[PDB]
RNA sequence: GCUUUACUGCAGGCUGUCGCUGAGGACUCUCACUCCGGGAGGAGGACACCGAUAGCCGGGCA
RNA sequence: ACUCGUACGGUCACUGAAUCCUGCCCAGUGCAGGUAUCUGAACACCUCGUACAAGAGGACGAAGGACCUGUCAACGGCGGG
RNA sequence: GCACGGAGGCGAAGAACCAUGGAUUUCCGAAUGAGAAUCUCUAACAAUUGCUUCGCGCAAUGAGGAACCCCGAGAACUGAAACAUCUCAGUAUCGGGAGGAACAGAAAACGCAAUGUGAUGUCGUUAGUAACCGCGAGUGAACGCGAUACAGCCCAAACC
């Protein structure tokens, strides 16, 4: 047959990819020498087109203007801190272990001084949990516990935009303008509603799978489509 | 469209071939222009 | 580096050198590595030198154990043109052999005692 | 007496052990960070340099390349194939690492010519190779009666038509009675049989 | 052209083994190697990656 | 590539606004988890064989399978008496 | 000039014509200062290399050629009265490269087993033999011999 979607999705094309050229700022953490005495002022708060959410412009102490993942509750003239001394406050960056436990995080580091992985979406936070000399237990959105370098810096509050997700897209028109900044294809045909050739749905005089689902996690591209390696199916039980 | 000075070096050179054999030639070799390109009928290179 | 097993102070190895000198003009002295070995072999070496900074390591890496199973005393240098100079050579050399001193086995023997003290 | 040469010879003939191997442990790691074609004031082997025909002279260069280890980097068929030409895994080039890395060298330096070459060892994803070339138009070895052979024109790009030592040996001409039916004078001759 | 529990194979995934690969049936370490860090340095670590091979799955493809 | 992205994400599928709803079935097929025991290749190892080798056998046993379980808004099924 | 017109001209100062050698030889073109559909913009071996007075100072490479030659990559139709090994075939085609020819070549050979031959190509033969093969269809040498032409040498190391 023919390569699915799925496939053609990889080799990058234009209709794959995201609209970088259109995109503002990458947002991670600064670099500091160390000591912390790096402070900066809110200046302006700005639209991402990335992520759907605000962000905000900072100018630093040394001349460094930069954009930065804006947590709720951040407005300009506001003067934010990053260091092992920062405050503890709303929209200042430090290490999980200068952090008190009970304290809503946000942009998380995997890796001390990555600039920041974990919760970065509208209105998501993580949960510094537990210390230790050694491992900082962290409660990701998803609701994972992970443990984490305590020299791992965050920013402390929710990310801005919380709720977003509240209001439906209503139609079509809506949901295509998001999709416009995204990289994705969209809108979206099901698999039983192709032609043998193009699916391992497709075909038939109606329209069903042809076999089962839930296919294999040894399953090649090409064939891995449905509900990949599920380890249960339907709501029921 | 606008040309540059070798595409209108070459239009006209292509003007120029599609002139008629002179009448003197027919008289010195005792008796066709086999590259008459018509501006409507024809297409040049290019 | 590799079969470097001791450090020789910068003073001996320019009272080693200073040796070589006059050896080369009193007595006799081999050029080359290959000339080296050849003297540890057949015995006739005294004293034998052999460079640090020689790159790569194998045409030196075995004047140790070999100068070691025939009893002939060595000494390192940190440069290779010094001990090619030092040995009379417009030009450098990894290693170099005092065939039999001269006006200078006093130096010669006292500084192959300072050097098995070296350990 | 031995030479001092035989020592360095000696020493590879394991290169997995004593000095040599210590050795071995420490440069790969400068060699791994180099590139594909480094060019070397001195051979890592002189006995073996010296050996095929190396001499510390101008117009004489020596360089280090690497190479990937395994079988052909292979696409897999687009188009019918019967299934014994479906394969991609177990397929291997005719052409050994040695060769690849004689011709890399060779292109690196257009105006020189590929005079042999020697291993200098491998680590678990790459082989090296160093590799002789010789300026045949410098008059230094146009004047050399052991080397000026490999300035005559027919000598041009003597790798790339595997008149090297390795090309010869990879082509099968070492035999020169039994086996050696498809391969002297020539593959090509032979129809490709050999 | 298309399908599948048709025949035969081929990619791909999983898994064992060998090489890279090192010090003291469960374990510590650091020095290769990998990753984070501008760097100092951190994490990981003889595993992973990669090369080779073996068993299983394998109309994704011939 | 997704990605100047990080679960309020984005990937893979099914159904197809709203309203009232969405029963029974895990035997088969699929996927997933577990597994005393059984099965399970190659290297290394042991035995026999061979002044070596081919070869035969043994011990060990990964994923996988048997076996057990979960799962149908998973493929699908919902009869005769 | 082909090219046999009109006008006019050149040649005994030996023209035309032919041979060899030299002068001139625009722009693009490997195309090389940079850019460009044959043009343009502000001193140029661009790029990769060797030597090096470490300065592009001295040099090299690049691209072409009817096929031939050498080194790599490598199908399928077809044949087997289907078809998978096999066959078509190491063919077609593709990548890289040399020369006027390439390649090969002075035995870690042969093995008419010998008290024998004596670098290598090629031609004739050996022979559709030995060998391979769903032992099917098919595939398929060599030594030797008769010829052609003949040619044998240099390093590394020892010792200096
Ligand atoms: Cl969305
Ligand atoms: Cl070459
Ligand atoms: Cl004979
Ligand atoms: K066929
Ligand atoms: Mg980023
Ligand atoms: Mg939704
Ligand atoms: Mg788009
Ligand atoms: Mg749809
Ligand atoms: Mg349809
Ligand atoms: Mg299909
Ligand atoms: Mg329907
Ligand atoms: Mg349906
Ligand atoms: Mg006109
Ligand atoms: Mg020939
Ligand atoms: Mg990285
Ligand atoms: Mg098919
Ligand atoms: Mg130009
Ligand atoms: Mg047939
Ligand atoms: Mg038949
Ligand atoms: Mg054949
Ligand atoms: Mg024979
Ligand atoms: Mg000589
Ligand atoms: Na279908
Ligand atoms: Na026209
Ligand atoms: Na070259
Ligand atoms: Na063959
Ligand atoms: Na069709
Ligand atoms: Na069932
Ligand atoms: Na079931
Ligand atoms: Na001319
Ligand atoms: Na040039
Ligand atoms: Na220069
Ligand atoms: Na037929
Ligand atoms: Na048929
Ligand atoms: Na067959
Ligand atoms: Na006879």
């Amino acid at each position: 047959g023919r390569r699915i979607q799925g496939q053609r999705r990889g080799r990058g094309t234009s209709t794959f990819r995201a609209p970088s050229h259109r995109y503002k700022a990458d947002l991670e953490h600064r670099k500091v020498e160390d000591g912390d005495v790096i402070a900066g002022t809110v200046v302006d708060i700005e639209h991402d087109p990335a992520r759907s959410a605000p962000v905000a412009a900072v100018e630093f102490e040394d001349g460094d203007r930069r954009l930065i993942l804006a947590p709720e509750g951040v407005g300009v003239g506001d003067e934010l801190q990053v260091g092992v001394s920062a405050e503890i406050a709303p929209g200042n960056t430090l290490p999980l272990a200068e952090i008190p436990e009970g304290v809503p995080v946000c942009n998380v580091e995997s890796s001390p001084g990555d600039g920041g992985k974990f919760a970065r979406a509208s209105g998501v936070n993580a949960q510094l949990l537990t210390h230790d000399r050694n491992v900082a237990v962290v409660k990701l959105p998803s609701g994972e516990m992970k443990r984490l370098d305590p020299q791992c810096r965050a920013t402390i509050g929710v990310v801005a935009g919380g709720g977003r997700t509240d209001k439906p897209f209503v139609k079509a028109g809506n949901k295509h303008h998001k999709m416009k900044a995204r990289g994705t294809k969209w809108p979206n045909v099901r698999g039983v509603a192709m032609n043998a050739v193009d699916h391992p749905f497709g075909g038939g005089g109606r329209q069903h799978p042809g076999k089962p689902k839930s296919i294999s996690r040894n399953a090649p591209p090409g064939r891995k489509v449905g509900d990949i390696a599920s380890k249960r199916t339907g709501r029921g039980g | 469209g606008k040309k540059s000075k070798a595409t209108k070096k070459r239009l006209a050179k292509l003007d120029n071939q599609n002139s008629r054999v002179p009448a003197w030639v027919m008289l010195k070799t005792d008796r066709r222009n086999h590259k008459r390109r018509h501006w409507r009928r024809n297409d040049t290179d290019e | 580096p590799v079969y470097v097993d001791f450090d020789v102070p910068a003073d001996l190895e320019d009272d080693a050198l200073e040796a070589l000198e006059v050896a080369r003009d009193t007595g006799a002295v081999k050029k080359g590595t290959n000339e080296t070995t050849k003297s540890i072999e057949r015995g006739s070496a005294e004293l034998v030198f052999v460079a640090e900074d020689v790159q790569p390591e194998e045409i030196v890496m075995h004047i140790p154990e070999l100068a070691d199973e025939k009893g002939v005393p060595f000494i390192f240098v940190e440069q290779q043109d010094d001990l090619g100079h030092a040995a009379g050579l417009e030009v450098g050399s990894a290693a170099a052999a005092v065939t039999d001193a001269g006006e200078a086995d006093a130096d010669v023997e006292d500084i192959a005692d300072k050097v098995e003290e070296l350990r | 007496a031995r030479s001092a040469y035989s020592y360095i010879r000696d020493a590879w003939e394991n290169p997995g052990d004593g000095q040599l191997a210590e050795l071995q442990w420490q440069r790969q790691q400068e060699w791994r960070n180099e590139g594909a074609v480094e060019r070397i004031e001195r051979p890592t082997r002189l006995d073996k340099a010296r050996s095929q025909g190396y001499k510390a002279k101008q117009g004489v260069i020596v360089a280090r390349v690497s190479v990937r280890k395994g079988s052909a980097r292979k696409r897999r068929h687009k188009a019918g194939r019967r299934s014994k030409r479906q394969g991609v895994t177990r397929i291997t080039r005719r052409k050994d690492i040695q060769r690849v890395a004689e011709e890399r060298a060779s292109r690196t330096f257009p105006n020189l010519r590929v005079l042999n070459s020697y291993s200098v060892g491998q680590d678990g994803r790459q082989k090296w190779h160093e590799v002789i070339l010789i300026d045949p138009n410098h008059p230094a070895i146009q004047n050399d009666d052991d080397l000026s052979w490999i300035c005559a024109d027919d000598q041009a790009d003597r790798v790339f038509r595997g008149l090297t030592g390795a090309g010869r040996r990879n082509r099968g001409l070492s035999g020169k009675g039994k086996g050696s039916e498809k391969t002297r004078p020539s593959l090509r001759s032979n129809g490709g049989k050999a």
